[PDB]
C-alpha cells in the first residue's frame, strides 16, 4: 500500500509567521480519472480529525483562507500563510485514491508567543486525603510561555528529590500559553514530619524565582 | 448538520469483545459508506475498514483471523464495529467517518467523536476526588485559582466538568500522569474572580465511564 511520509514531526511557528508541512508518497496520487486526490486533516486535542483540504487544494466549508494546499505527483505541501493561536494541533495527510487509505505520521504544530510569566498558586493537602493516609501538595503555574519552566519543591528549606510529578496542559487555543501542575505526593507521616512546604518557580518571564509556601498548621 | 455520534468509553478483559456504534444524522445514510479508523493513543491514524450501505461492499485492511466485523443497520442509520478476542494491543481510540459509497476515492469528510477502547486484565478503579481549595496562597489580586484532584483511577479516561458544564471559561484539566501504582491521577483547576468567592458555587463533576463512577465535589474556600 501507499506510504505517506510526513515532515516535520514537530513544527514550532511564531504568530503571524507562515508554516509549511510536506507530505511525500510512495506512489503517484494521480488517479485514472486524471484528478489528484490528497486530503489534509486537522486534529485538535481530545477531538476527532477535521478535514481542511480535499483534492490537493480544495478548502472545505468553514476552513479559513490561511490554510492552503498544493502539490503534484508524489510531493504535496500544506501552508499556513499566517499562523494563528487557534492552529494548535496535529496535521495529517491522507490519500484515499489507492486500495488501502493511508495517513501520514502527523505534524504537531506549536505556537511561538511573547513571553508571559506564570501565575503561581499552591494548594495544601485536603483533610480527606490526610485521613486516607496520603498528602498531595499541588503547585500550579498558570498561563505562561514558554513551556520551559523549573519547579523545585522545598520542605523545611531542604530541596526535594524524586517525589513529585509534572503535567503540562495543551497549548491554549486562544492566548497560546501553557499551564503546569507539579504534584508532590507524600505519606501522612512524612507530611507531619515537617511544617514549611514551598514550591519555587524559575521562568523566563520572572526576573527572580518566585516562592509560594504554606505552614502545615494553618491552611 | 452532517453528524456522526459514537458510543462511550469501553474497557474489556483480554479475550472479550467490544461493539462500538456510530449513529449518523444530517444526510441520506444509504447513499454513503462508512470507514473505520484506529488511532492508538499517541500514535498516528490507521485505516481499519470500509462498509457501504449503498452496495453491501466491505473492505478490511488486515483481518485474516476474522476478529473485526463492520456492520450497518440502514433502518436506524447506524454503523457498528465489533472486535473479538481483544488484546492489550487493541487499546486505542476508534473513529467512524462518512466515506465513498462505491469503489471511488475515499474522502472521509465527516468523523465521529471517537471511542476509547481499553484492554486490561486489571479491575477498573474509581477515582478519589479531593478539593484544591482557594485561599490567600492561591490568589494573585483579583483572580483566585481553585480545583479538584482526581487520584487513583484506572483505566482512562475521566471527564471533568465544572458546574454541570456551566463553567468552562478558564478551566484547565491537566493530562493524566502515571503513578508508581499503575493508577492514573490528574487535577482540574479554574481561575475565577476572587470577589466572587463569597457568592459563587464551584462543583467538580468527575465522570469515570469505565468504573460507572460519578462524583460531585463542592470546592469551598479555606482561610
Amino acid at each position: 500500500d501507499v506510504v505517506m511520509t510526513q515532515s516535520p514531526l514537530s513544527l514550532p511557528v511564531t504568530l503571524g509567521q507562515p508554516a509549511s508541512i510536506s507530505c511525500r508518497s510512495s506512489q503517484s496520487l494521480v488517479h485514472s480519472d486524471t484528478n489528484t486526490y490528497l486530503n489534509w486533516f486537522q486534529q485538535r486535542p481530545g477531538q476527532s480529525p477535521r478535514r481542511l483540504i480535499y483534492k490537493v487544494s480544495n478548502r472545505d466549508s468553514g476552513v479559513p483562507d490561511r490554510f492552503s494546499g498544493s502539490g503534484s505527483g508524489t510531493t504535496f505541501t500544506l501552508k499556513i500563510s499566517r499562523v494563528e493561536a487557534e492552529d494548535v494541533g496535529i496535521y495529517y495527510c491522507m490519500q484515499g485514491s489507492h486500495w488501502a487509505p493511508t495517513f501520514g505520521q502527523g505534524t504537531k504544530v506549536e505556537i511561538k508567543r511573547t513571553v508571559a510569566a506564570p501565575s503561581v498558586f499552591i494548594f495544601p493537602p485536603s483533610d480527606e486525603q490526610l485521613k486516607s493516609g496520603t498528602a498531595s501538595v499541588v503547585c500550579l503555574l498558570n498561563n505562561f510561555y514558554p513551556r520551559e519552566a523549573k519547579v523545585q519543591w522545598k520542605v523545611d528549606n531542604a530541596l526535594q528529590s524524586g517525589n513529585s510529578q509534572e503535567s503540562v496542559t495543551e497549548q491554549d487555543s486562544k492566548d497560546s500559553t501553557y499551564s503546569l501542575s507539579s504534584t508532590l505526593t507524600l505519606s501522612k507521616a512524612d507530611y507531619e514530619k515537617h511544617k514549611v512546604y514551598a514550591c519555587e518557580v524559575t521562568h523566563q518571564g520572572l526576573s527572580s524565582p518566585v516562592t509560594k509556601s504554606f505552614n502545615r498548621g494553618e491552611c | 448538520q452532517v453528524q456522526l455520534v459514537q458510543s462511550g468509553s469501553e474497557v474489556k478483559k483480554p479475550g472479550a469483545s467490544v461493539k462500538v456504534s456510530c449513529k449518523a444524522s444530517g444526510y441520506r445514510f444509504s447513499n454513503y459508506g462508512i470507514s473505520w479508523v484506529r488511532q492508538a493513543p499517541g500514535q498516528g491514524l490507521e485505516w481499519m475498514g470500509w462498509i457501504s450501505a449503498y452496495n453491501g461492499n466491505i473492505k478490511y485492511g488486515n483481518n485474516l483471523q476474522g476478529r473485526v466485523t463492520v456492520t450497518t443497520d440502514t433502518s436506524t442509520a447506524t454503523a457498528y464495529m465489533e472486535v473479538r478476542s481483544l488484546t492489550s494491543d487493541d487499546t486505542a481510540v476508534y473513529y467512524c467517518a462518512r466515506d465513498v459509497p462505491a469503489d471511488g476515492v475515499h474522502f472521509m469528510d465527516v468523523w465521529g467523536q471517537g471511542t476509547l477502547v481499553t484492554v486490561s486484565s486489571a479491575s477498573t478503579k474509581g477515582p478519589s476526588v479531593f478539593p484544591l481549595a482557594p485561599s490567600s496562597k492561591s490568589t494573585s489580586g483579583g483572580t483566585a485559582a481553585l480545583g479538584c484532584l482526581v487520584k487513583d483511577y484506572f483505566p482512562e479516561p475521566v471527564t471533568v466538568s465544572w458546574n454541570s458544564g456551566a463553567l468552562t471559561s478558564g478551566v484547565h484539566t491537566f493530562p493524566a500522569v502515571l503513578q508508581s501504582s499503575g493508577l492514573y491521577s490528574l487535577s482540574s483547576v479554574v481561575t475565577v474572580p476572587s470577589s466572587s468567592l463569597g457568592t459563587q458555587t464551584y462543583i467538580c463533576n468527575v465522570n469515570h465511564k469505565p468504573s460507572n463512577t460519578k462524583v460531585d465535589k463542592k470546592v469551598e474556600p479555606k482561610s
